[PDB]
RNA sequence: GCUAAAACUAUGUGCCGAAGCUGCGGAUGUAUACUUUGUAUACGUGGUAGGGGAGCGUUCUGUAAGCCGAUGAAGGUGUGU
RNA sequence: GUGAGGGGAGUGAAAUAGAUCCUGAAACCGCAUGCAUACAAGCAGUGGGAGCACCUUCGUGGUGUGACUGCGUACCUUUUG
């Protein structure tokens, strides 16, 4: 069984036991994050599409923790025109387990 | 308090002295803000 | 446990010594001796001189059985080089470069 | 005093460019002023890649999409219309998922589509 | 990531048999030119080859419309000087059918090693037998 | 390669398409509010010649008869952060 | 070869401290191991990505390599360019 759901301005397909790196989130780690907003649920054969979303459907998740992407360099440089710049960039992100999925 | 290495003067009584062409990022590399070419952008290049 | 012969200042250019040691790299000691007694090329007889020192070594200094010994490893590196002046025409002088290699032979089991 | 020496800060330097040119051919992982070039037009080549991936991948799920479709007897253009007409909002980054890895899912995506465009 | 590109080993390529009596030439090259490049199946990736065989019969029975058949030329170069030879639909199709077919899907195909790969998979027949019998290819139409 | 077009004319539904706009996360300049003073709101942040602001490293002098060092300093070569 | 040069032994805290002898960087030149490479056309990278070798806390892990694929004509000066 996998559900779809919406977090950081985008859609993940998870399944139970799944641990997935998200956009940063303002939860502590430990907590039960529930998202009531799934567009689709599958198991199996029984197949729910929610219009916008699928009603009573419900996913909880585990925040593990917090953290930084690996470095990324920007570089700009006009070939003869005496101009370079440059800057180092980290993105942050927020790690969930999927602990449940209901339909 | 007063000691040798504890003492400072007020804000804004030091600047840096400018250093002319010194590469990109200081901003006053290469021409030094002389411009390009011309008498003035020579040596002693003002005229009386 | 491959004892170690090393001849260094040899007169003669390291690409020219490269080509007879490459001709016997790998092989039994035996059988690299006939190729160097056999060879006519001047760097055969510096390899063959370092190869017999490092035999030499592996019976009186390790009391190794020269029938059972290898060309284990066998490489050439470049030496000092002498410089010299050739004088050309209409004045003109060139630099001469006169190279130099050392030759480095293990022999082991 | 006031003299300095500058070849560690020099050496310093210049090591840290030739580490970032490992990899490169020839003289590009050896010789500096090469190295130094190489590894501009390397960061430069970064900066509009990370922007030309999200078309790329966009197209890759489009095609994969417009297979699934036609394989249930439908466009991808068409489908897209039924969908939004259907008040449906998974992305096509899920739908080609579903596509590639589940085809009753998918089936069932299409029939809601054409019957909302019915 | 998510977003999972087709391995080469897990690849099935299946066999399909088409009869080219009264087809449009460019109109069956398209189809026979997606169906060798793999468009048609949802595990599609741009730098594997994931199509099908497809066997061509009756190759000189293909068509084309308008005076074509009389003014459509065909062109190659011996690198000697001035030596440029040219021919005619009317003369190639009786000739070699099977030179018309590869070059109208080597027009439609990627130029590279990968397109030189795909383009391999199509076998073109002047007559209605072809020696594949084994492949057990099956029927299409397109 | 294309001919009741994959051409031209007219009409209508969809769709693709940029670093444009929207969504999510982060940095920064100015102005306005707090005086619970670095926290919010609003608008901005392509750039040559130039102007303005803020910083990193190197040699020496005092702080220094101090602090580190044969249980290993400077220098050289890798790794992690 | 009573050569040059080296291998043992010995001295020395240290002998890649052995006499053009403190440390010992780079260009440049060898040897060994792993992977890739003899049907394919261009500033040699960049965004993807299979397979292989080793390590492995056996993994959505680490280190090497990079079949196939989208994009892509060095830098500095001087110039309307
Ligand atoms: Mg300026
Ligand atoms: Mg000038
Ligand atoms: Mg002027
Ligand atoms: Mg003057
Ligand atoms: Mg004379
Ligand atoms: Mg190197
Ligand atoms: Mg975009
Ligand atoms: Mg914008
Ligand atoms: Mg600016
Ligand atoms: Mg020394
Ligand atoms: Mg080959
Ligand atoms: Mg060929
Ligand atoms: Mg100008
Ligand atoms: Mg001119």
């Amino acid at each position: 069984m996998y559900a779809v759901i919406q977090s950081g301005g985008k859609q993940h397909r998870v399944v139970e036991g799944e641990t997935l790196k998200v956009e940063l989130l303002k939860a502590e780690s430990g907590a039960t994050i529930t998202f009531d907003d799934v567009l689709m649920v599958v198991n199996g054969d029984n197949i729910q599409i929610g219009a916008p979303v699928v009603a009573g459907a419900k996913v909880t998740a585990e925040v593990i923790g917090h953290g930084r992407h690996d470095k990324i360099r920007i570089i700009k440089m006009r070939r003869r025109k005496h101009y370079r710049k440059q800057q180092g960039h980290r993105q942050w992100f927020t790690e969930l387990k999927i602990t449940g999925i209901s339909g | 308090t007063l000691r040798l290495n504890e003492l400072a003067p007020a804000e804004g009584a030091k600047r840096e002295h400018r250093r002319l062409g010194r590469g990109i990022g200081s901003g006053v590399g290469k021409t030094g803000g002389r411009g390009i070419k011309g008498q003035k952008s020579r040596k002693s290049g003002g005229v009386r | 446990m491959e004892v170690t012969a090393k001849l260094r200042g040899a007169a003669i250019s390291a690409q020219k010594a490269r080509l007879v040691a490459d001709l016997i790299r790998g092989k039994s000691v035996a059988h690299a001796l006939n190729i160097l007694n056999f060879s006519n090329k001047k760097a055969a007889v510096l390899v063959k001189k370092a190869l017999e020192s490092a035999i030499a070594n592996a019976e009186h200094n390790n009391s190794l059985d020269v029938d059972d010994l290898k060309v284990s490893t066998i490489y050439v590196d470049e030496g000092m080089s002498l410089k010299r002046i050739m004088p050309r025409a209409k004045g003109r002088a060139d630099r001469i470069t006169k190279r130099t290699c050392h030759i480095t032979v293990k022999v082991g089991v | 005093m006031a003299r300095v020496k500058r070849g560690v800060v020099a050496h310093r330097r210049h090591k840290k460019i030739l580490a970032r040119a490992k990899g490169y051919y020839g003289a590009r992982s050896r010789v500096y002023r090469v190295a130094f070039q190489a590894v501009i037009k390397a960061g430069q080549y970064a900066y509009r890649d990370r922007r030309q991936k999200k078309r790329q991948f966009r197209a890759l799920w489009i095609a994969r999409i417009n297979a699934g479709a036609r394989q249930n007897g439908l466009s991808y253009s068409r489908m897209i219309d039924g969908l939004k007409k259907a008040q449906v909002i998974i992305d096509r980054r899920v739908l080609a998922d579903i596509a590639m890895h589940d085809a009753v899912a998918f089936a069932a995506l299409a029939e809601k589509a054409k019957g909302a465009l019915a | 990531m998510k977003t999972l590109s087709a391995k080469p080993a897990e690849v099935q390529h299946d066999w399909f048999v088409v009869d080219a009596t009264g087809k449009t030439l460019g109109r069956l090259a398209t189809e026979i030119a997606r169906r060798l490049r793999g468009k048609h199946k949802t595990s599609y990736t741009p730098h594997v080859d994931t199509g099908d065989y497809i066997i061509v019969i009756n190759a000189e029975q293909v068509q084309v419309t308008g005076n074509k058949a009389l003014d459509k030329k065909y062109y190659r170069h011996t690198e000697f000087p001035g030596g440029l030879k040219e021919t005619n639909f009317e003369k190639l199709v009786a000739h070699k059918p099977e030179e018309i077919f590869e070059r109208a899907v080597k027009g439609m195909l990627p130029k590279g090693p990968l397109g030189y790969a795909m383009i391999k998979k199509m076998k073109v027949y002047a007559g209605s037998e072809h020696p594949h019998a084994a492949q057990q290819p099956q029927v299409l139409d397109i």
